[PDB]
């Protein structure tokens, strides 16, 4: 969960929205077991 | 993700995770954040 | 850089309070505290059971802010902060013990003790000066006539900020100027569960 | 160097209290109780809030006289009722008799008594300034009381003159901790902070900045 | 920093496109290329005259724009680019071969290729976030097949760069933010006069 | 003496349970734990917050009786004991998880399992006959088929107490026998909070 503290300053002649992505991706650690047959396609 | 359509072709999965951030906004703006993480059994937080 | 009261360490986690808006208008604040973080966290539940502790502090101020707005804040540290009924006499429970959320100045230039604030540098400081720097970092040790008492009883010093320099800023930018506060109790102790 | 510290800064005796006996009059008691206070005046009360912790022993001397100045030869007994013990009563009560009030006999026609007074509190030092509840109460701290010193005229019944003391405190081996503020407001209540609603400036106003 | 394609240097001068206006609307470009290079230069008439060549690439994607605007973008070198015509069938040449002018992507998010734009991180890639940084710089081996193969019917890799977060701006800001792109062969080979 | 159960160590504060009064009609009890202690203590407290958790117990039953009094009990620790429902079907959840005030069997002689009471000799026992001894220990080490587990969900197993030999006295003796039970959880872990 994101939650805003304090609040999005500017100064004057600054556009006031803004973005943020978010990247994911798995460890050196994980592992994969079994087999499947994906239900994407 | 590339990780969650891979972890299609599996049964199960196990290991540990990894997520980044990039703020996209003006050079000119401050502010802050807050970024909390829940524990599987525990329900999310209603509050900061 | 860091400043270190009375030259002291407090030998023998971060808890982030919410943020208050520094309006161009508004008096200041001070938070009074080993009581800010009875109310919360794991800290809160051993300051209830426990029938004395000793501890020390290590509190952080920062103020985010743009290269357009101007302003200036003094942050002290000030140790048996006691506060006054000014006449037309008690202080109320809600002055003389704010909570989490802090208490607002009645009267900024006496910093209601009756002392002045123009010598309130005596006591451990800090400067803000919006241009100069954003943070004011300040180290406490543990201060009292008796190497233990209680935590919901006493309060051994206070946490003051104040806006000596109003805030000024051209039209167009942000109204309010968020400043935000984080305690790391160092060095804690406790007896009698 | 030496002249402005801490140890020579609170030096000399000054007058804590002035007190009198009166037996004469429609009041016939012929005794008086003064509880010890260092602040009992505003000028000194204000130097030793230069601190929030001292420490220190003090030093009492009774000077008395009649009214007319004149001080002829008669006996006076003065107690001292340490914290935490009873009160007389009246001139005759047997709290005068009680062995562990230490107690000085001195004439009116002697030079002045004069005793010592231990550091008295249960703390390392007295604390000036105390913030929270100790159980109206707010800062308000019973560790600081010095004990009690009751005075009377050693009579049967009803000698007719009054007796004016007056009570000179010197303190001694004194220890301060962490300054502060010099107030700037004038004092109203005795114990309290409390200062009146109309703000007084520190420095005194002139027409223009420019001079 | 520099970035190396698959850990490989392309081991066996600086032309300098157009510019291209980005428009806070705009959907982004792709260069797919041996291709640009054909037509322009004493490269592009080496491309002509030999029937076979084998050459690596360094390409630098430069952005000029201020503090005040901000926005994002995802530059990639993706080999064997092949792109795809929607339904209501074939891409035109246009589309297949777009020149030394580029191409604008009609579909973004699937980079025309049927393929998402999520994972087009798996490709060699830089950001370029107005904030942080204004240029991205790779550098791409050969890769084909074969040793040898030709440079009018074959592009060996696509450049892709897909404005990922819109450009905004204040009123009063340059409207669109000139983004160019600069192309240095290294260790070009040819046969076959 | 102590048992120690399948001969190993549990490697990786005393609760005292309120006392169950044994009279010459009774038909045994069963405690069923990781669980007593989940309502009860600061071993209570871990066993909500904490995801998953490792522990092995040491458990002590007592039984204060004079010499004129007589009769005999088997002491028992079952791992995975599972309570079956009879037939004129499933067991209430007040049988599945009796609390820290535990549960009294309705068919001594099957253990509720199906299972006859004369082969759970197989299980570590101790038998506490009132001539001989009044006291029975037992050490349980974790077993489990998984490293972690869950306090609330899954019971690692149960102790189980039967009157074999029912109580016997002459007019004028207490009616009833006091039995107590005494719990020090050994090398707990938590994790997950």
């Amino acid at each position: 969960t994101i939650w805003y503290q304090t609040n999005f300053v500017v100064p004057p002649d600054t556009p006031t929205e803004a973005n943020i992505i978010a990247l994911g991706a798995a460890q050196k650690n994980f592992t994969l077991k079994l087999c499947k047959d994906t239900d994407e396609i | 993700t590339m990780v969650g359509q891979i972890c299609r072709y599996y049964t199960q999965w196990s290991g540990s995770l990894k997520v980044t951030f990039m703020f996209t906004g003006s050079f000119m703006a401050t502010g802050k954040m807050l970024i909390a993480y829940t524990p599987p059994g525990s329900a999310q937080p209603a509050t900061r | 850089n860091i400043v270190l009261s009375y030259g002291e360490w407090p030998e023998y986690r971060f808890y982030t309070l919410s943020t208050k808006s520094w309006k161009t208008e508004s008096t200041g604040w001070y938070w009074k505290f080993p009581d800010v973080l009875n109310d919360t966290g794991v800290f809160g539940q051993n300051a209830q059971f426990h029938y004395l502790y000793r501890s020390g502090f290590c509190m952080h101020v920062q103020c985010n802010a743009s290269k357009f707005h101007q302003g200036a804040l003094l942050v002290a540290a000030i140790p048996e902060f006691v506060i006054a009924a000014s006449s037309p006499l008690y202080p109320d429970f809600a002055h003389t013990n704010p909570g989490k959320d802090g208490q607002e100045f009645r009267d900024p230039y006496v910093l209601d003790a009756g002392i002045p604030l123009s010598q309130a540098l005596v006591f451990p400081h800090q400067w803000i000066n919006l241009r100069t720097n954003n943070c004011a970092t300040i180290i406490m040790p543990y201060v009292n006539a008796l190497p233990f008492d209680s935590a919901l009883n006493h309060s051994n010093f206070g946490l003051v900020v104040i806006p000596i320099s109003p805030l000024k800023y051209c039209n167009g930018a942000t109204t309010e100027v968020p400043v935000t506060l984080t305690i790391a109790p160092l060095n804690s102790e406790f007896s009698g569960l | 160097v030496n002249e402005a510290s801490v140890e020579h800064f609170y030096s000399r005796a000054g007058l804590v209290g002035v007190v009198e006996v009166k037996d004469s009059g429609t009041s016939l008691d012929g005794y008086t109780v003064w509880p010890i206070d260092v602040m009992g005046f505003v000028q000194q009360r204000r130097k030793l809030e230069l601190s929030t912790y001292m420490r220190f022993d003090a030093e009492f001397t009774f000077v008395s006289n009649l009214s007319n100045s004149t001080t002829p030869g008669m006996l006076l007994q003065y107690m001292y009722v340490p914290p935490g013990a009873p009160k007389p009563d009246g001139r005759k009560s047997y709290q005068w008799q009680t062995a562990t009030n230490p107690s000085v006999f001195a004439k009116l026609s002697d030079p002045p008594p004069q005793v010592s007074v231990p550091f008295m509190s249960p703390a390392t030092a007295y604390q000036w300034f105390y913030d929270g509840y100790p159980t109206l109460q707010y800062g308000q701290c019973p560790n600081n009381m010095m004990g009690h010193f009751a005075i009377r005229t050693v009579s049967e019944s009803t000698t007719g003159k009054n007796v004016h003391v007056r009570v000179y405190m010197r303190i001694k081996h004194v220890r301060a901790w962490v300054p502060r503020p010099l107030r700037s407001q004038a004092y109203m209540v005795k114990n309290y902070p409390t200062y009146s609603q109309t703000i007084t400036n520190t420095a005194t106003d002139r027409a223009s900045i420019t001079t």
